[PDB]
């Protein structure tokens, strides 16, 4: 009947429930598409590479608009001041866009398959 | 034996044709050839009009 | 949320719930009807164009 | 022992000139960024290895030839 | 219930959370790596040679002291002449274990025009450097030999890259007040050139 | 830790710009006269 003396925190029986059964329930519904409802989950809103796209295509038509000559802004960095080769120049926006595909995702099947 | 001139027209018109098909490989998006090889005055890297939701500037 | 405390309601306490839902507001969060809410009304993909 | 390390390691302008000046043929203050730091590197190693000869290597050097396997 | 009492409560517990985790993952990492050992020794006592997995143990103890011995009070440990001859670097193997024929600089296979002065030039430059030879001291090839030879091949492109650096410039007429670029646009082009 | 007490995403470059080449200097044999008065390099404001 003793637990402990109540200075150290105890975690209730309910975390423990939601944490199971929201866990189960995020598999199943990452495995069928289209059945939740009608409908799937997804894990964001807005690709990151779209909003940049759009920010930057919004930036420069302000810039040109207002008489300058308009700068494109690099997801990951801009270059190195380096002279051996392009890619290492280049290194920290090569290496965000090298990450694309599992930046996407997502790393299991997108379709149902019955073994 | 020698091709005759028919010959000739037929087999570079049917290449022309390959050579279409074969072009259609040519811009992968996020590949390794398009990320370093497509450069403006500068040596810079532009941002190629590639994403498949995007259409920027009027396009 | 989990030990369903119970003050009235104070004025630190109104800011961090207005906190909270800022700083969720900046990051990426899970959705449900993904396809539905992103529609908007003219010819684009989304409300950012 | 990061600060202690530090006082051994890290050199004064005089040391990176002198490193500098022989690694390449140029001044400093005339080079890329990254051939600034080899010539920084080696400054600091030299530092580690002249306090290594002087002042550790020194005195713990009585030949006590023993103990081979 | 102050905010910053809320965020320091928080940073101290992530703290020890991930300092605790680190730990674990610091002795499952000694644990993977160090398992073919303890593999080699329990199948040392199972073969039938229960003593010689002791010399092992105090083996690796007897490692750590002349480890011991040999970096922090540098001492000599007699012996360690045969063990420093027995490993060597790759560029010390290039240095002086390979022959000049295996190594090859893309343009003795691409140009049949080149003598012998020009395939060597090429060979110090892109084969063999100067950290990959015997007397070899940087700056070893010229730089400006070097871009004579890959003028003197292809000279359009060299004549292009001129046209270039005239058109960047203000020195276009100068460019083409050279003693043979309206010869060669004459050969080129079939006309005079006009402008 | 130099670095870190200064703002390192506040001073260093994170934007370039882009120029166009002109036509001596870009994909050569990629440009095609079609039947004469045409080219297929384009060019368009986006206006
Ligand atoms: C970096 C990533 C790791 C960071 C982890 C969060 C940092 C923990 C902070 C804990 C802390 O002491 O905060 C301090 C606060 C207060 O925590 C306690 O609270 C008690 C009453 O509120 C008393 O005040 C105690 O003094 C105080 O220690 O803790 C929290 O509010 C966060 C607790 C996190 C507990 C997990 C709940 C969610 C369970 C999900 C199940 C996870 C299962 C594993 C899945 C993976």
């Amino acid at each position: 009947v003793y637990k402990g003396p109540a200075s150290i925190p105890h975690a209730s029986a309910e975390v423990f429930g939601a944490f199971f059964l929201a866990t189960n329930t995020a598999l199943l519904a990452h495995m069928f598409p289209g059945k939740l409802f009608g409908s799937e989950l997804h894990v964001r809103k807005w690709d990151p590479d779209y909003l940049a796209s759009c920010c930057n295509e919004q930036g420069m038509r302000r810039e040109a608009l207002s008489g300058k000559k308009p700068n494109l802004w690099l997801l990951g960095g801009g270059p190195r001041l380096v002279n051996d080769s392009w890619e290492r120049m280049w290194w920290n926006n090569l290496h965000w866009k090298r990450w694309k595909v599992p930046r996407t995702g997502p790393a299991f099947p997108q379709d149902m398959y019955w073994q | 034996e020698m091709c005759d001139i028919p010959e000739i027209l037929g087999t570079v018109q049917e290449a022309r044709q390959i050579v279409e098909r074969a072009r259609m490989w040519r811009f992968k998006p996020y590949g390794e050839v398009g990320l370093r090889m497509a450069q403006d005055a500068n040596g810079s890297p532009v941002s190629l009009m590639q994403e498949p939701l995007h259409y920027p500037h009027g396009t | 949320s989990s030990k369903e405390r119970r003050m009235a309601l104070e004025d630190l306490s109104k800011w961090k719930i207005f906190l909270l839902n800022f700083l969720l507001a900046l990051t990426e969060q899970s959705c449900i009807y993904p396809f539905i809410s992103n529609l908007s009304f003219g010819p684009d993909a989304s409300i950012l164009e | 022992t990061v600060a202690a390390g530090a006082a051994i390691v890290v050199p004064s302008g005089k040391q990176v000139e002198a490193a500098s000046l022989d690694i390449y043929g140029r001044p400093p203050s005339q080079l890329l960024p990254n051939e600034r730091r080899a010539a920084e590197f080696a400054a600091g190693h030299r530092r580690w290895k002249g306090f290594v000869d002087n002042s550790i290597y020194s005195w713990t050097r009585t030949l006590p030839g023993h103990d081979n396997p | 219930e102050p905010i910053q009492d809320e965020l320091l409560k928080l940073l101290r517990g992530g703290w020890v959370l991930l300092s605790n985790l680190a730990l674990f993952l610091v002795f499952s990492s000694f644990l993977h790596r160090s398992l073919n050992w303890f593999v080699q020794t329990e199948l040392l006592v199972a073969v039938g040679a229960p003593q010689q997995a002791g010399e092992r143990v105090v083996g690796k103890f007897f490692e750590a002291i002349e480890w011991v011995e040999r970096n922090i009070l540098g001492w000599k440990l007699p012996g360690d002449e045969e063990a420093e001859d027995a490993t060597s670097k790759v560029y010390e193997v290039l240095q002086n274990y390979t022959p000049a024929e295996a190594a090859y600089s893309f343009a003795q296979l691409k140009y049949k025009d080149l003598t012998h002065k020009e395939r060597e030039l090429f060979h110090k430059a892109y084969a063999l450097r100067h950290f990959e030879r015997r007397d070899g001291r940087p700056g070893d090839v010229d730089a400006a030999e070097l871009q004579a030879v890959k003028d003197r091949l292809d000279p359009l492109e060299a004549d292009r890259r001129a046209y270039a650096a005239a058109k960047a410039a203000g020195r276009l007429d100068e460019y083409w007040a050279a003693p043979g670029r309206e010869a060669t646009y004459q050969r080129i082009v079939g006309a005079p050139r006009i402008a | 830790f130099k670095n870190f007490f200064s703002f390192s995403f506040l001073n260093n470059i994170w934007s370039i710009p882009i120029i166009i080449p002109d036509i001596a200097s870009a994909m050569i044999s990629e440009v095609s006269v079609l039947d004469g008065y045409f080219h297929n390099a384009f060019t368009f404001l986006e206006t």
